[PDB]
């Protein structure tokens, strides 16, 4: 699915914030826990821990109803800045 | 797998309706009547039949109360009754079936209409019944072009009666059961053609079926006192007497008609608001007794269990605790008054889910009304501080109107952590400071921070090393700032070392930065400098702050110099160092408006008394004159009350003189002087209403009218206008006023109580209607908008692809020069005349963003203009390095290759960051952009306008007329130019080109004032009058042509011989009025503007009559610049994008009045919404014939009414199926990013 | 809530203790404190004077009048303040409690007459624990009669939907009132069970769709008033 | 009682029944809480009785 | 009636001539740019002073897109146009087997003959135009962008490059005069380059339906 040419070398802020949300649910059910499992060790701040991810090994796939599946690995592009 | 994707209303599925049948009619009584008790009976009001009590065997569901979805059951009654809706249908359409034959609707035909119906969308088949609305049953039976005429039957509108005689028609009517027809023949003839959905047969009112008991609540008092229910359709069980069995059918349907036919809140709270600035900008705080509001998921995680059990042991009456925790086995257990618990097996007892209090965000939301921006409810932090206010950083009161009367405020509680993280890091730090509706910061020093910081900046204030105290609430301070501070050096070494007041403001010593600014609110030249502040890299060179250099300005701030370069997280943390630095300086200096702050000296009261004498003298001179006129008015044109404009501007001269006397001797160590030198609170026209002259009031941009005959107030003299008899106060609120200057104050005072009270008349409707009509707009990644069917609205955002989010300084070529000024790469010098080196850097530029491309079309369109800009920079540098250097190397004329490379990298960064789609959610932003700027401002914009005529016509309520495009618009004003570049006479000739005597008796009609009146009004002729009177000799009544009249040098219009001896009436009127003296044959008055604007003399034609093409023969012209101000007329007269541009500019005239400049791309988007199909049908508040738009807006008729019921009885679909229904229907959104398909 | 006699309706921002409030020289420290930012843009100059005829009417024993279109002017009051030892202007010479040395610019004083309004922050304690959508009237906790708190009416959800973030709106939808995954469809299915629908347990028509009870009430109340009942599903996947 | 009163306060007779405390007052900017019409009312006058309330209510 | 004859000749001439450039035909310039004396050279400026029979405009000049077969235009001196004179025009068309033509409604033309022009299209596409009205051409007006039309293959090209079906673009219905000056039939896309400042050319595409 190499229809990935019509995105700026940045994911959008909406997609990035929502993927942070779904990673929140991931690390908030039991554990996909990552590079530091609970090195940041704090009480009930579920969201504010996986915000510090900076690697995010997961894939997200962005579309258009009259278009195909423009896919994107989180790794292969620049971040919120 | 799949939730709702496409769902509409629900109905009776007869099978599952009637398997759950228990009882239809058990007996004459219900509710366990005859038992003399009430165990549970009778089998239909109980068990279930729809779960309307504490518990019983829920049918197909379970268990009580909810999740017992409405249970059905056959409760048939079989009372004879028919289709009341189709009673009305048969009465209206007059026997649409052509009973009693029901022959084929069409014959051959012309199959063209056949295939057209079969190959077109729905909501159209009504045309077949429309064709046969009348011809039905009155035609040739078994013929061509139709098959009806059978059998002589037309229906009578005798109320609900449908009497069908064998009509002639109109010759066979009877009165009492003869010549009737039965709806059973209608039913048989079923046994607009579509029995797949449109079946009138099965809707027979003989097998009536009931909605379940989930509609009806019964308040069983536990006392057997009142069990009322509503309505409902089952009630006809009590008619068992008549259940045993044409006018009879009408009686039965009349009996039927009695009882057959016609995201709110979660986890909230509200208290009063009184904030702190000790709460860091992102943080907020709530009361403490909101922790006593609970039942949160906070689903337990493995890393959390111990930290959760810490608070689990607390229970009902401790703040950091837990209560009502949801247990593993779906049986949640309480620790409230029945707690006696918290043994808490340490890993399993709540191994799934817990629920704590507000400890740390844990975000909460805050409500406001009206919610002008989307930034009236934002995302911000917690923890937790008491004293049940609504405290938050007081720099952000502007987008909330957190008004301080003590009127309460509403708090949310979000108890779901899915998009909560998404919400908290998208609308929490980027929503606050930057708005797309205006492009101006909302967060700002509201007040005294402005004056406290100003006073710091004042060149006077000299400080102490002992005044490192006030430093330390800022950068040696509360949480998240305790690094050191570099102690700005001892900026005096006199006999008296001292710390100037500026670099006590410019203080922070963690994460060093760089900045720049200019252009505060003062004059130009070193003029006691309160402007061109010229901040360098975090120091404060010159200047003194202001609302336009420390508050909600535009391009110079602590944001657009510390949001762009350097990023976020350094703007939300210089505002806090201000919030605790400056306003805890005033508490060591004090502001106190005494009285001497508002007393003018007794050495310049003169300048008010003598000017009062002079003013009243000249006004009296003119007012005397208007009876004799020696000066004189005429000019003015008019001149009756044009000794209004002159006296208005004489009192204006009086108030200007007075004001300027109110603002000269004010000694600079003054209050409100120091609350208008700094935009802080109030202006220079309020240090004048308190010192010299509060005059003059008005009413509607005009002095106080009468209301007693020819005099305003009775405490005056008849017919004598003056600066006293028509409101002109002259007493400053210091020496307050007199009872003929107060009652002319609560009548312009009653504007700001009617202005701000019918402001919420038009906005309350238009805001909700714009939101309801413009949701489907999306921003899918092809840089193109799409619609409900994915129809293209745009292709770019105007070539640039940009949207107003990243509107950095002028976009982005002047401020960034300063940005790279402040980080100095020293090594370089002028040796080679670096202009050529600048061209080499332009070459590395040309290379370094030809690797541009991505989601693109946003850089090449401006890449060459970038190049041109650096080329002109190089040219200016060449001129400077030549002339200025014709030795500090002329400051080295800094520019280096490193600086220009960094400059181009920053340019690329901001150009590629400001890129919308990908993203982008452009629709609702533009919707509210065009909406609420109609709500905020109406005060200082449409009333100055004080006071003059000549082309100031409308403001905000023109939005209504543009959106609706209603034909009742009373200002169809059509502007157009002329032989424009001319003099008054040169264009006046064409102006004249733009465009009355005794009727007699005894064989003669009339005459005309054909004398020089016309020859000095407009070029016409007696022959033109003859030609006009020849045209029908009248309007709308049959006069003559008479071929012809006017057989004399002055017209003798030959009243045509009295063939209609009835009237000399028309003979007089039809000639009396103007025929060749209207200039468009249907128009109100023309206009002329002999006005000197844009330097030269402009000349226009403000004609007020539809439509365009009125400017065909204005041989002026100026045809290139012909324009209009009515959308639907310019739709047909002129081009499509012509009307698009007129809609763009029309809503960009309602917003040029003072301040408000909404983004041009927003009105561009609205205009693109206007003209999907080209043929301009602008988005009206009631509906459009534009199928690529959203069909939801059609249903919003303001509001839903009986028409939907009538359409339902006709089997017609409803158009509420847009996306505003989604919030009531509770489904995920699917557009742009919500349409995931792996 | 406070008022002022001049439509100047402030609220208690802080509540400072005695020792921190400024004291003039005699020993007087304020009860209330205003800041001179309500005046220059409201222009109530009927308050910079009320504090002249307070402090001049008590320091002398008088009991003064400023009456509509009459009153007592500024000159006689100024002379009264002179006679009992103050400015013409009645502006005291205060030192600051917090640090203990004179305020740099003088400080207005004297008696005001603060009214104390209704509508406090204790009659306005309101909060809501949970809101479900009921079965009796099939409503969420709207306005009153269920709790205090919020009411997202017309303009409120109009703002809610106008954000610009996709599943922020999705979350607002999913948490609005209720999102019960009840089973219902068109092909032999209605508002009933999931695993074995006693309505129609065809075993191929299980849906479990998130829906607030309001739409179900619409289904019921429109069963009486006949209308096209479209019902169908679609794949979330490819 | 009011203390800057009006000849029409007497005529109402409702200056025998005044509606507000008569308060010493400064004109002074304390520290960022005052700002948009907000009042730093000192304690030790709430303590000494400045501005009680006696909110009644009624159960029938 | 020179006072209106002159401007009639000027403006009608310019409209029809640059409607010939609307079909991209060269009508040499000296027919477009003239002076009043040159319009006297055209027609004496008075072949119809007070409506005698003028030298009928009747362009009848083949276009360049169709440089061979049939592209011609009439002009009726009758202030009102009727059914029979429209029969006269259509039989004049039959005399040379035309494809498209042009009848002018000077003031008002009968609705029955309006429907006739509606129905006599197949060999001679005829129109109810008030062509002496609409006397200033909108495409000539400097407030409307050029309504450049594209052929169907370029339509498919562009809607593939921007990934759209041919029933989902913006549209322009033939009723609006921007789609009458070019005489555009169904299933076509018009390019309307919006004028601006950053680039000066923002290209947009509009269908017929």
């Amino acid at each position: 699915a190499n229809q990935k040419r019509i995105t700026t070398p940045y994911m959008t802020k909406y997609e990035r914030a929502r993927v942070l949300g779904t990673r929140a649910l991931q690390i908030a059910m039991c554990a996909p826990v990552m590079v530091e499992l609970e090195g940041e060790t704090d009480p009930l701040l579920i969201a504010m821990k996986e915000l510090k991810a900076r690697k995010i090994p997961i894939i997200i796939r962005r579309y258009l109803p009259d278009g195909s599946y423009e896919d994107w690995g989180v790794d292969e592009l620049i971040i919120t800045d | 797998a799949k939730k709702i994707s496409h769902i509409c209303f629900g109905m009776k599925s007869p099978e599952e309706m009637r398997q759950q049948a228990h009882i239809q009619v058990v007996s004459k009584n219900l509710y366990s009547q005859d038992n003399q008790h009430a165990p549970l009976l009778y089998g239909v009001l109980d068990h279930r039949m729809g779960t309307s009590e504490k518990d019983r065997p829920c049918e197909t569901c379970g268990k009580n109360l909810a999740d017992c979805l409405g249970h059905y059951g056959y409760i048939d009654l079989e009372l004879p009754c028919f289709h009341v809706g189709y009673f009305r249908a048969v009465i209206g359409i007059l026997q649409m079936i052509c009973k009693t034959c029901c022959h084929i609707m069409l014959s051959q035909e012309e199959k063209k209409q056949f295939l057209d119906y079969l190959k077109r969308p729905g909501l159209t088949y009504l045309q077949k019944r429309g064709l046969k609305k009348k011809i039905s049953d009155k035609c040739r039976k078994k013929n061509i072009c139709h098959h009806c005429g059978a059998f002589n039957g037309t229906v009578k509108k005798c109320g609900l009666l449908k009497i069908i005689h064998e009509k002639y028609k109109t010759n066979k009517k009877v009165v009492r059961a003869q010549e009737n027809l039965n709806p059973l023949v209608v039913l048989n003839l079923f046994k607009l053609m579509n029995p797949e959905a449109g079946k009138p047969s099965d809707l027979i009112l003989t097998r009536l079926l009931v909605p379940p008991l989930c509609i009806r609540p019964s308040v069983v008092s536990d006392l057997k006192s009142g069990t009322n229910e509503d309505d409902l359709t089952m009630k006809l069980t009590e008619i068992i007497f008549l259940n045993d069995v044409m006018e009879d059918w009408d009686f039965l349907q009349l009996q039927c008609a009695l009882y057959i036919n016609s995201k709110r809140v979660d986890f909230s709270g509200r208290t009063v608001i009184s904030p702190d600035p000790n709460l860091r900008i992102d943080e907020v705080a709530v009361p403490v007794h909101v922790a006593k509001i609970l039942t949160f998921p906070e689903k337990v995680n493995k890393a959390n269990i111990n930290f959760l059990r810490k608070l689990v042991q607390n229970g009902p009456e401790v703040h950091p605790g837990a209560n009502f925790i949801q247990q593993r086995h779906t049986q949640m257990k309480r620790f409230l008054k029945y707690g006696n618990r918290e043994k808490m097996a340490q890993e399993l007892k709540y191994g799934d889910i817990v629920e704590r209090h507000l400890i740390d965000g844990d975000v909460v939301l805050f409500n406001r009304q009206p919610s002008l921006h989307k930034l009236s409810i934002m995302a911000h932090l917690a923890r937790v501080k008491p004293h049940r206010t609504f405290r938050f950083n007081e720099c952000v009161c502007t987008p909330y109107n957190a008004d301080f009367d003590g009127d309460e405020m509403n708090l949310h509680l979000p108890q779901t952590e899915e998009a909560k993280a998404e919400a908290l890091v998208l609308m929490g730090t980027k929503a606050n400071l930057v708005t797309p509706r205006n492009g101006e910061p909302l967060i700002a020093a509201i007040q005294d921070f402005l004056t406290g910081a100003y006073l710091l900046t004042l060149k006077d204030t000299f400080f102490d090393r002992a005044k490192a105290c006030q430093i330390i609430a800022s950068i040696l301070v509360g949480k998240d700032e305790k690094i050191k501070v570099r102690l700005p050096p001892p900026t005096i070494l006199k006999p008296v070392t001292l710390w100037t007041g500026k670099q006590i403001f410019s203080v922070i010593l963690r994460p060093s930065d760089d900045n720049p600014v200019r252009a505060n609110l003062r004059t130009k030249g070193l003029c006691a400098n309160d402007s061109y502040v010229t901040i360098q890299n975090s120091e404060l060179m010159s200047g003194s702050m202001d609302k336009g250099t420390l508050g909600s300005g535009s391009k110079n701030n602590i944001f657009y110099i510390l949001l762009r370069d350097w990023g976020q997280n350094e703007a939300a943390d210089a505002m806090s160092r201000l919030a605790r630095l400056a306003p805890v300086y005033l508490s060591n200096r004090g502001f106190s408006i005494g009285i001497g702050d508002v007393t003018p000296g007794q050495g310049l009261l003169k300048a008010k008394y003598e000017l009062l004498n002079a003013g009243y003298k000249k006004c009296d001179e003119y007012i005397e004159a208007l009876n004799t006129g020696k000066l004189q008015q005429q000019p003015g044109c008019t001149a009756e009350e044009t000794l209004e404009a002159l006296i208005l501007k004489e009192l204006s001269v009086i108030r200007d003189h007075a004001g300027s006397a109110c603002l000269r001797e004010l000694d600079k160590s003054n209050s409100p002087l120091t609350m208008a030198l700094c935009g802080s609170k109030g202006s220079f026209i309020n240090i004048s209403q308190m010192i010299a002259c509060v005059g003059q009031q008005a009413i509607s941009g005009s002095r106080v009218p009468d209301g007693f005959e020819n005099r305003s107030l009775p405490h005056f003299e008849k017919h004598s206008k003056l600066p006293a008899a028509k409101g002109f106060v002259a007493n400053s609120f210091y020496s307050g006023l007199t009872p003929t200057e107060f009652f002319f104050h609560t009548m312009a005072g009653r504007e700001g109580l009617v202005d701000t009270a019918v402001k919420t008349a038009e906005t309350g409707y238009m805001q909700r209607r714009l939101v309801k009509s413009l949701e489907d707009l999306c921003s899918q990644y092809d840089l193109t908008v799409r619609s409900s069917t994915g129809d293209i609205i745009q292709f770019i955002y105007g070539g640039d692809g940009l949207d107003p989010a990243a509107m950095e300084g002028k976009l982005e070529f002047k401020r960034v020069l300063d940005n790279i000024k402040a980080v100095f790469p020293c090594p370089s010098e002028p040796a080679l005349s670096k202009n050529e080196l600048i061209l080499t850097t332009e070459s590395i530029m040309k290379k370094s963003e030809f690797l541009c491309c991505q989601d693109s079309f946003l850089q090449e369109i401006k890449k060459f203009i970038k190049g041109v800009s650096e080329k002109i920079k190089k040219t200016r540098d060449k001129y400077g390095i030549n002339d200025n250097g014709t030795r500090v190397l002329y400051q080295l004329d800094r520019i280096t290759p490193t600086q220009v490379e960094k400059f181009l990298e920053t340019c690329r960064d901001k150009y590629m960051r400001a890129q919308m789609e990908p993203g982008s959610a452009v629709g609702a932003l533009c919707a509210q952009s065009i909406g609420e700027p109609g709500t905020q401002m109406t005060l200082k914009t449409f009333h100055f306008a004080g006071v003059a005529s000549m082309n100031i016509t409308l403001g905000v309520p023109r939005i209504k007329e543009i959106i609706n495009a209603s034909k009742a618009i009373s200002t169809p004003i059509i502007t157009a130019q002329l032989d424009k570049d001319d003099d008054a006479d040169y264009a006046r000739l064409v102006k004249g080109r733009i465009e009355v005597f005794l009727p007699d008796d005894c064989f003669i009609l009339v005459k005309l004032s054909l004398e020089r009146i016309r020859l000095l009004r407009l070029e016409v002729n007696a022959e033109t009058v003859r030609y006009s009177i020849c045209t029908s000799k009248l309007r709308v009544k049959p006069g003559d042509v008479a071929v012809h009249g006017e057989a004399v040098v002055c017209v003798t219009p030959r009243e045509n011989s009295k063939s209609s001896m009835y009237y000399v009436l028309q003979f007089l009127k039809e000639d009396l009025p103007k025929v060749v003296v209207q200039g468009i044959p249907e128009v109100s008055r023309a206009v002329i503007h002999i006005d000197e604007q844009s330097g030269k003399e402009k000349y226009k034609l403000l004609v007020e009559g539809d439509n365009l093409r009125a400017v065909m023969a204005t041989h002026g012209v100026k045809g290139t610049r012909t324009t209009s101000n009515n959308t639907y007329e310019v739709e047909k007269t002129l081009g499509i994008e012509a009307a698009r541009t007129t809609i763009i500019n029309e809503i960009q005239y309602t917003m040029v009045n003072h301040g408000m400049s909404i983004d041009r791309r927003h009105v561009m988007l609205l205009s693109d919404l206007m003209t999907y199909k080209g043929e301009v049908l602008g988005i009206t508040r009631f509906g459009l014939a534009k199928m690529k738009e959203s069909v939801l807006m059609l249903a919003s008729f303001e509001k839903t009414a009986d028409h939907l019921f009538d359409a339902a009885y006709f089997g017609q679909k409803d158009s509420v199926c847009g996306v505003s229904e989604c919030i009531i229907m509770g489904i995920p959104m699917n557009i742009g990013t919500g349409l995931f398909k792996l | 809530k406070f008022s002022s006699r001049h439509g100047q309706k402030g609220v208690c921002g802080l509540i400072v203790p005695q020792e921190d409030m400024p004291f003039c020289d005699s020993g007087i420290c304020p009860d209330i404190i205003m800041n001179p930012h309500g005046f220059p843009s409201r222009m109530t100059v009927g308050k910079l004077i009320e504090l002249l005829a307070g402090k001049a009417g008590v320091l002398d024993g008088r009991f003064h009048y400023g009456t509509a279109f009459g009153g007592s002017k500024v000159k006689d009051v100024c002379e009264d303040l002179v006679r009992h030892g103050y400015n013409y202007l009645g502006k005291d010479y205060v030192t600051s409690g917090i640090t203990g040395e004179p305020l740099e610019a003088y400080i207005y004083f004297g008696p005001v007459y603060y009214q104390k309004l209704k509508h406090m922050v204790l009659d306005k304690m309101h909060a809501r624990a949970r809101g479900p959508r009921a079965v009796l009237t099939r409503q969420p906790t709207e306005g009153r009669s269920r709790d205090g708190g919020l009411r997202l009416g017309e303009m409120e959800r109009d703002c809610l939907i106008g954000y610009g973030a996709s599943m922020l709106l999705l979350e607002r939808l999913m948490i609005s009132s209720d999102a019960f995954e009840v089973d219902v469809c068109g092909q032999c299915g209605l508002l009933g069970y999931s695993g074995w629908c006693h309505y129609c347990k065809s075993s191929c028509h299980v849906s479990s769709l998130r829906i607030p009870y309001a739409c179900k009430l619409l289904f019921q109340e429109l069963q009486s008033m006949n209308i096209i009942p479209r019902l169908k599903l679609s794949k979330y996947n490819e | 009682k009011p203390m800057v009163k009006t000849k029409t306060i007497e005529l109402i007779e409702f200056e025998k029944l005044p509606a507000g405390q008569n308060a010493t007052v400064a004109v002074m900017s304390y520290s960022g809480y005052d700002i948009e019409d907000a009042l730093v009312l000192n304690k030790a006058s709430l303590d000494r009785g400045f501005g009680r309330c006696l909110v009644y209510k009624n159960a029938k | 009636d020179d006072e209106e004859e002159t401007y009639r000749l000027w403006k009608i001439r310019k409209t029809i001539m640059q409607l010939c450039h609307d079909r991209g035909y060269l009508v040499t310039q000296d027919e477009l740019d003239q002076t009043l004396e040159e319009f006297k050279a055209q027609s004496g400026d008075k072949p119809s002073e007070g409506r005698p029979r003028r030298t009928d405009l009747t362009v009848l000049v083949a276009h360049n897109d169709d440089p061979t077969d049939q592209m011609f235009v009439f002009f009726p001196e009758e202030p009102k146009v009727g059914i029979k004179t429209i029969k006269v025009y259509c039989q004049r068309m039959q005399e040379e087997n035309i494809t498209r033509a042009l009848i002018v409604v000077q003031q008002g033309m009968t609705p029955s003959a309006k429907q006739s022009l509606v129905d006599m299209a197949p060999k001679y596409i005829l129109e109810q135009f008030l062509q002496q009205e609409l006397l200033i051409n909108i495409t000539e007006h400097e407030l409307v962008p050029e309504h450049v039309v594209m052929t169907k293959e370029e339509v498919t090209e562009l809607l593939a490059r921007y990934k759209l079906r041919e029933n989902q673009l913006p549209r322009i219905q033939a009723g609006d005069p921007v789609a009458r000056y070019f005489g555009i039939k169904r299933g076509q896309v018009v390019k309307i380059i919006r004028p601006s400042e950053t680039a000066g050319r923002y290209i947009t595409y509009r269908l017929v339906q």
